[PDB]
């Protein structure tokens, strides 16, 4: 894709996950990005904020413990990139 | 000083439209603040022209220097036709708007 | 049909222009809202008019009845000037304006 | 405006509230200014729009005599109205 890159957790806690991005070059930053996680499973449906462009970094609280999740972090729209996603267990 | 107001108001009428179109949905950052800052910059100027000058030529000055700003802006940046009907229409405008000043 | 409420998001420019007139730098209430409002319904009357119709002749007759509007409504309600020379240097704006909008 | 209440006090806050007007009258905006009635050192101030007529004043020392002003936008109105009020 070309944005948002680089999609890591920086800090991680058995409820809660520290995750950032590059969210590219001046010209690519997104007046928003709209993050997505759920058990990578999907025992019923997904878990969803956004977080104002300007951010390159989101925290995600709230989580079971021992389980693996799925976090996907969109831009606005498909013009930009295909939304970089990553597994992780806590 | 209101005139000179107008002017910026104008400009600043041109460099929001242009920034709207290189951002996207309204999406990219960077080009979506600029013509944000731009908008409530021109209608701001605007308003505060509009106390002493008449809104039939506050507007149609305003709308002007845009307009002008627009070709001047397309023809340079954008490689854009330049024809004599587009300079003679330039020339109206310029005539309007200085004549306009003139009749104070 | 397109073309209609093109005429009216053209109509509803003057409406905001009247209206920040009387705002009177954007101080009173009502006169303020009118500004505003009857900014967005212009727009976005525009932006479905101009779905339809070409992008040029949209914004040329849009604008035109906006300062023309503007210059009309503005003599009569705020007693604005009426001189030889000031009806004319607006003529040679508002076609200058209607001109270079009818180029691009 | 006219009618500045103070419709409600607590020791650290007051509820103000004032005439708008009708119509023709009503501004885009008030700034209401409080502060010390005496040694003030400044004034805290802030704004509200104009559509609401009410206001809340916290963080007041209690037992002060303080003194609250609510401006209109410009002067050409119906020049500020001011008040005195001990918490
Ligand atoms: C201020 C008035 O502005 C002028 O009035 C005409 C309004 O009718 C326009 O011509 C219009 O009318 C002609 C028909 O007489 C058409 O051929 C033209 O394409 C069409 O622009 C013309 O451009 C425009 O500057
Ligand atoms: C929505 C964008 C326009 C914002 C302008 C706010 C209106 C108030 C202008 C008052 C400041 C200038 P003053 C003290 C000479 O009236
Ligand atoms: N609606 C317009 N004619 N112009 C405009 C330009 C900038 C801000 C708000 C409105």
């Amino acid at each position: 894709s070309s944005v948002p890159t680089k999609l890591e957790v920086v800090a991680a806690t058995p409820t809660s996950l520290l995750i950032s991005w590059d969210a590219g070059h001046w010209w690519e930053w997104v007046t928003y990005y709209r993050i997505t996680y759920g058990e990578t499973g999907g025992n019923s449906p997904v878990q969803e904020f956004t977080v104002p462009g300007y951010s390159s970094t989101a925290t995600i609280s709230g989580l079971k413990p021992g389980v693996d999740y799925t976090i996907t972090v969109y831009a606005p729209t498909s013009d930009y990139g295909s939304p970089i996603s990553i597994n992780y267990r806590t | 000083m209101a005139w000179l107001i107008l002017i910026i108001a104008g400009i600043f009428e041109v460099v929001w439209a242009i920034a709207l179109k290189y951002s996207n949905g309204f999406t990219r950052l960077i080009p979506s603040m600029i013509t944000l800052i731009g908008m409530l910059i021109s209608f701001y100027l605007l308003s505060q022209a509009t106390k002493t000058l008449p809104i039939g030529t506050a507007y149609a000055i305003w709308t002007g220097i845009g307009a002008l700003g627009a070709v001047i802006c397309g023809i340079i940046f954008f490689k854009e036709p330049l024809t004599a009907l587009r300079i003679v229409f330039m020339i109206l405008l310029l005539t309007g708007i200085i004549g306009l000043k003139a009749t104070s």
